[PDB]
RNA sequence: GUGAAGAGGGAAACAACCCAGACCGCCAGCUAAGGUCCCAAAGUCAUGGUUAAGUGGGAAACGAUGUGGGAAGGCCCAGACAGCCAGGAUGUUGGCUUAGAAGCAGCCAUCAUUUAAAGAAAGCGUAAUAGCUCACUGGUCGAGUCGGCCUGCGCGGAAGA
RNA sequence: CGAUGUCGGCUCAUCACAUCCUGGGGCUGAAGUAGGUCCCAAGGGUAUGGCUGUUCGCCAUUUAAAGUGGUACGCGAGCUGGGUUUAGAACGUCGUGAGACAGUUCGGUCCCUAUCUGCCGUGGGCGCUGGAGAACUGAGGGGGGCUGCUCCUAGUACGAGA
RNA sequence: UGCUGAAAGCAUCUAAGCACGAAACUUGCCCCGAGAUGAGUUCUCCCUGACCCUUUAAGGGUCCUGAAGGAACGUUGAAGA
């Protein structure tokens, strides 16, 4: 889980989700690109 | 569960045949007569008021005799309460006995503790004296600093100070009940109880695991 | 929109109640009763149900084919049921059931026992398998989450209880 | 000695 | 209670005779170390051909205490003097052969087995 | 320009900001700046929108399918986007290098066929291959769909005694 | 500037969180043990000595850890007086000299009976609606909250072994 | 960290709904506590006479009466300046 204030989409399996007001990365291939942002 | 009132008769020892020493306090409980019963319907809480010991008939008063009058009990040297738990019921009049800590392993004694009077805090809060020699002037026992400068400029509330240090109502929870005995009304528990020889004590089993 | 305008067609011998918000289905698997939101309008009509959006309410498209899925998902409920399959993954890993209990083994120094909420019925085929019935879909996805949460998946050799329609990533360890 | 502020 | 700066005799044919307590181990702000406990010690005296050296800075573990040990049933032992046997820094094996004078059954566990084998005399 | 040498009303309190220049009295009326739910005088006023953050009532680069508006563009009933079932190839180990490189360590080109379509294959992986996989084309489905610009109000970035 | 006492030590603390330990998690180039990094969390806890006036620092040995800061670089109407700062004296250096140093060295008076606020204790007066003696309820407030090591599970899971 | 689930035929921990989650928060443990002027509750005990006037009203006065209890004094205390 990377905390920083620019979340992205690393690869062609991330999707960005609103989660309770706060913009996250989830991803379904690379554990590593898991993202929130604050 | 309910308690009972005893009186602090002293410190003794108790010999086991392993050789250990177990220091026992000697509780002499008497038998607590039922003066008053509580209910929701009329008290908005579930208690039982006990009597304990008995008192000079010139010494009552007549507040006081007509409460005992009442319940039919002889007038002891005080009251006490005691809250009931779901599914305990007692009658007025009824006296409870020692035998009630019969299967009980821990209990929980308070009183109310020796009075140290006004006391410095040395002795009261543990502070730390200062040097007794090395140029010190008249500063050996006292406090030192009690507060900050401009900020806040004034002193906590909480503040640890001299004043007034014993006296007063403390619990010392989960000690071993040694041997309960019946035919003499006694009650020997493990350890230090509070308070000076032939004060009251509040004996109620143990609540905590 | 697109999922709140296929309506659902009740089968046969399932009694269908509305009763203004609160919906119950009865059925051959059991009896069910979901609340529904009060942006979304339900009406009876022949053996199929509808949803449409309430009026005053701002957001009825997207309550409307929610509450389409779920009753969609109460039919089958009450019907065919549902299933969930969890087979275990390591040496000495074993479950069994005894009644509304299973009684799991997943290499701790105590046994764990996970009790089944009303409507669920387990059975484990092997001891390395367990089977879970259920009439409602969610009560059967959350006791399937609570069995895998006790020791979930590693990503080294695979050991923990994970479901059977479920792959698990693994990955060598880093070399010395 | 630091008698007075200097 | 030996504490720090305390000097102790020896209790071992180790070599030394004179050791000084420079630390209580196991706690923070330990103060006092009764009999059975280890502390960390230096040698301040020596005998010129034994198997440790004046300066040397080693593990020990407290056999005697003038304030002395108390039993079960009220009883204490005291002694005339404050003794102890030198251990290996890490492993904490009694680096002498031979125990003098009287220990205790403080020691008797299985981390000091050795001393109370070698001692005159266990109370 | 104001204070100094200037009171009064407003900005919570607040010489220098805004309105405005106190000769004295009144238990009269009209306005200025500023305001009208209660503290506290006056609209819980009327019509049309926006916000969901208590934003209003601290803060930037940067980030994001938050949401309202506008003008255009691409594809679409000869069937659009998504979902699904399929195929997705052989020449070909294209040649060079490498003990291996066979699309996918590195260089050069990158066609032919059968067809409905398929690449000298975008990526994963591997000793290399294999393997999965995407581009492309079928069938099913039966109504919109895709992503750039200009913009209004919001979200994160946002820790102190 | 008709005076707001300076560095350090002692004593007593109190707050912030940018968390040192303990607590809960995501990623790991995370096999296990042990780590790296990030997020949440301020309840409690958070060393003894050698040298030096030292804060700081280095060193010795501990500890679960020896947090970072604010509070007039917290605290002299609470203590000390070691220091870079009165008057004595000497060295080196500069000046013809009186003297001076930003350099070092030995010696050198630290006052205050608490009116008000604040805080720690402890009482008197009146109220609470006839007077009185007891026992309570509990709105509210305060205290407390730390943690090591050994053994079992088990030399099991993991690991080629260690 | 999830379950079910659309807006967005899929996907999705979230928008509706549901479940876990820490020494932090609210309690549970101990102590003070009805000046809590919002001054609370329960139990018991005590007082059951006559007359006059003005400013006629929660009015003032005379004679008799003095209760329950309290204080005061003494002997004092593991209580206390
Ligand atoms: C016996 C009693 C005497 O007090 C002392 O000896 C104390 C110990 C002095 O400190 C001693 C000791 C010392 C170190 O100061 C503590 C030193 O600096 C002074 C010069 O002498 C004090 C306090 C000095 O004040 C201080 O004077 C400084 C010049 C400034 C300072 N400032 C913060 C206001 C101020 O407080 C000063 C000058 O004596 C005060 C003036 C009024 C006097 O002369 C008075 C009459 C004194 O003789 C005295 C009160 O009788
Ligand atoms: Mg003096
Ligand atoms: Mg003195
Ligand atoms: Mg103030
Ligand atoms: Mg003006
Ligand atoms: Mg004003
Ligand atoms: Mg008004
Ligand atoms: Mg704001
Ligand atoms: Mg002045
Ligand atoms: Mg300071
Ligand atoms: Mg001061
Ligand atoms: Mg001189
Ligand atoms: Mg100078
Ligand atoms: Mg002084
Ligand atoms: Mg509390």
């Amino acid at each position: 889980m990377k905390v920083r204030a620019s979340v992205k989409k690393l690869c062609r399996n991330c999707k960005i989700v609103k989660r309770d007001g706060v913009i996250r990365v989830i991803c379904s291939a690379e554990p590593k690109h898991k993202q929130r942002q604050g | 569960m309910i308690g009972l009132v005893g009186k602090k008769v002293g410190m003794t020892r108790i010999f086991t045949e392993d050789g250990v020493s177990i220091p026992v306090t000697v509780i002499e409980v008497e038998a607590n007569r039922v003066t008053q019963v509580k209910d929701l319907a009329n008290d908005g809480y579930r208690a039982i008021q006990v009597t304990t010991g008995a008192k000079k008939a010139n010494r009552v008063t007549k507040p006081e005799a007509g409460h005992f009058a009442k319940a039919g009990v002889e007038a002891g040297r005080g009251l006490w309460e005691f809250r009931l738990a779901e599914g305990e019921e007692f009658t007025v009049g009824q006296s409870i006995s020692v035998e009630l800590f019969a299967d009980v392993k821990k209990v929980d004694v308070t009183g109310t503790s020796k009075g140290k009077g006004f006391a410095g805090t040395v002795k009261r809060w543990n502070f730390r004296t200062q040097d007794a020699t090395h140029g010190n002037s008249l500063s050996h026992r006292v406090p030192g600093s009690i507060g900050q400068n401009q900020t806040p400029g004034k002193v906590f509330k909480g503040k640890k100070m001299a004043g007034q240090m014993g006296n007063e109502r403390v619990t010392v929870q989960s000690l071993d009940v040694v041997r309960v005995d019946a035919e003499r009304n006694l009650l020997l528990v493990k350890g230090a109880v509070p308070g000076a020889t032939g004060s009251d004590l509040i004996v109620k089993p143990a609540v905590k695991a | 929109s697109r999922v709140a305008k296929a309506p659902v067609v009740v089968p046969a011998g399932v009694d269908v109640k509305i009763n203004g918000q609160v919906i119950t289905i009865k059925g051959k698997n059991g009896e069910l009763t979901r609340t529904l939101n009060d942006a979304v309008e339900v009406k009876h009509a022949d053996n199929t149900l509808t949803f449409g959006p309430r009026d005053g309410y701002a957001d009825g498209w997207a309550q409307a084919g929610t509450a389409r899925a779920l009753l969609n998902s109460m039919v089958i409920g009450v019907t065919e049921g549902f299933t969930k399959k969890l087979q275990l993954v390591g040496v000495g890993y074993r479950a069994a059931v005894k009644g509304n209990v299973i009684n799991l083994s997943l290499g701790f120094s105590h046994p764990v026992d996970h009790q089944l909420p009303a409507g669920i019925t387990a059975e484990c085929p092997t001891q390395t398998e367990i089977v879970l019935k259920g009439a409602d879909k969610q009560v059967i996805g959350q006791v399937a989450a609570d069995l895998r949460a006790y020791r979930r998946p590693e990503p080294y050799k695979g050991k923990g209880v994970r479901y059977a329609d479920e792959v698990v990533r693994t990955k060598e360890a880093k070399k010395k | 000695m630091y008698l007075i502020f200097m | 209670m030996i504490q720090e700066q305390t000097m102790l005799n020896v209790a071992d044919n180790s070599g030394a005779r004179r050791v000084m307590c420079i630390k209580v181990l196991g706690g923070s702000h330990r103060r006092y170390a009764g009999v059975g406990d280890i502390i960390k010690i230096t040698i301040k005296e020596a005998i010129p051909r034994g198997k440790v050296k004046k300066g040397d800075v080693l593990k020990a573990v407290v056999v005697r205490t003038k304030k002395g040990v108390r039993r079960p049933d009220g009883s204490v032992i005291r002694f005339d003097g404050n003794a102890c046997v030198l251990l290996n820094n890490n492993s904490e094996q009694p680096i002498g052969t031979r125990i003098f004078g009287p220990v205790t059954r403080e020691l008797r566990s299985e981390k000091f087995m050795k001393i109370i084998s070698l001692a005159p005399e266990v109370l």
